[PDB]
């Protein structure tokens, strides 16, 4: 059996324009463990994104945090792109400072 | 208060791409403190928290040797599981194991765990009594018989009632500034009009540790479970966690709704409203 | 601290 990842894109601290911060993409509830996650800046892949070590919840489903330092602005758009065996297409979730 | 220690194994087969990857992460409550990855350049148990670094070189040698031998153990398990389930050698498969102890405020064993899963399904789990096993199917029943014959339960219980609780006791003292400190959530309500007739009330909890929290919305003091949108508690990356709960409410009825927050860092549960 | 659970499936 296979489980599709849940995806949240969000910042470490509340978003304030021009103020240095961390963009997080939290992937959870997935099985099997292989997963591809990209953090995007205006549709383009951000380089050198770090991630947490692989672990899992009481239900055996996996979770991972992907993170990169970032300075949000008014016009710069951010997203997470995730691919998994369960998804036929990579799923893109936009960063929304209110989410 | 109450604390937990858990080690998490993942062994993942990858035919055509080398031997199965074995990873171990160890946690105290929601704090990762150690890791091992067989795909590391020079694989060993590595500290992931400042309070574990003061374990001498012997600790690391011994912990590293445990994981290196486990790499071999779980590779055999994967081969065995394949036979028990009449599976082909061309597919990728995963074994997971969780084990550890919960202790109460006085540091006495509350309960022990040791559970395995195969491809995300229960395989075998040590029962709460720490002397019998629950096998998920006729395949796991073979492992149960082997383990019953080899007194594996008795050896798990020895660990769980001794080393598990003692090391966790030591870790809790060494990391007392963090592990025994609860950070209460920072909380606020935001207001997002959807349309003329409807608005979103979102109740936030940021900056809290540990991850356990309860966030609910009420309308005229009545729980709005089936109407509340609740996101999964998520790490912020600074050790703390985040959560929100949202409701869609009719324009002008915002003051009928209250958000309720329970966290171990709070002396009494909080009640919030939209504050225009 | 871990312990070596050495018995296989």
């Amino acid at each position: 059996i296979q489980r599709t990842p849940k995806i949240q894109v969000y910042s470490r601290h509340p978003a304030e324009n021009g103020k240095s911060n961390f963009l997080n993409c939290y992937v959870s509830g997935f099985h099997p463990s292989d997963i591809e996650v990209d953090l995007l800046k205006n549709g383009e892949r951000i380089e050198k994104v770090e991630h947490s070590d692989l672990s899992f919840s009481k239900d055996w489903s996996f979770y991972l945090l992907y993170y990169t330092e970032f300075t949000p602005t008014e016009k710069d758009e951010y997203a997470c792109r995730v691919n998994h065996v369960t998804l036929s297409q990579p799923k893109i979730v936009k960063w929304d400072r209110d989410m | 208060g109450s604390h937990s220690m858990r080690y998490f194994y993942t062994a993942m087969s990858r035919p055509g791409r080398g031997e199965p990857r074995f990873i171990t992460v160890g946690y105290v409550d929601d704090t990762l403190f150690v890791r091992f990855d067989s795909d590391a350049t020079s694989p060993r148990k590595e500290p992931r928290a400042p309070w574990i670094e003061q374990e001498g070189p012997e600790y690391w040698d011994r912990e590293t040797q445990i994981s290196k031998t486990n790499t071999q153990t779980y590779r055999e398990n994967l081969r065995t599981a394949l036979r028990y389930y009449n599976q082909s050698e061309a597919g990728s498969h995963i074994i997971q194991r969780m084990y550890g102890c919960d202790v109460g405020p006085d540091g006495r064993l509350l309960r022990g765990y040791d559970q395995d899963a195969y491809d995300g399904k229960d395989y075998i789990a040590l029962n709460e009594d720490l002397s019998s096993w629950t096998a998920a199917d006729t395949a796991a029943q073979i492992t149960q018989r082997k383990w019953e014959a080899a007194r594996v339960a008795e050896q798990d219980r020895a660990y769980l009632e001794g080393l598990c609780v003692e090391s966790l006791r030591r870790y809790l003292e060494n990391g007392k500034e963090t592990l025994q400190r609860a950070d209460p959530p920072k909380t606020h309500v935001t207001h997002h009009p959807i349309s003329d007739h409807e608005v979103t009330l979102r109740c936030w909890a940021l900056g809290f540790y540990p991850a356990e929290i309860t966030l609910t919305w009420q309308r005229d003091g009545e729980d709005q479970t089936q109407d509340t949108e609740l996101v999964e508690t998520r790490p912020a990356g600074d050790r703390t966690f985040q959560k929100w709960a949202a409701v869609v409410v009719p324009s002008g009825e915002e003051q009928r709704y209250t958000c309720h927050v329970q966290h171990e860092g709070l002396p009494k549960p909080l009640t919030l409203r939209w504050e225009p | 601290e871990e312990y070596l659970q050495a018995f296989t499936y």
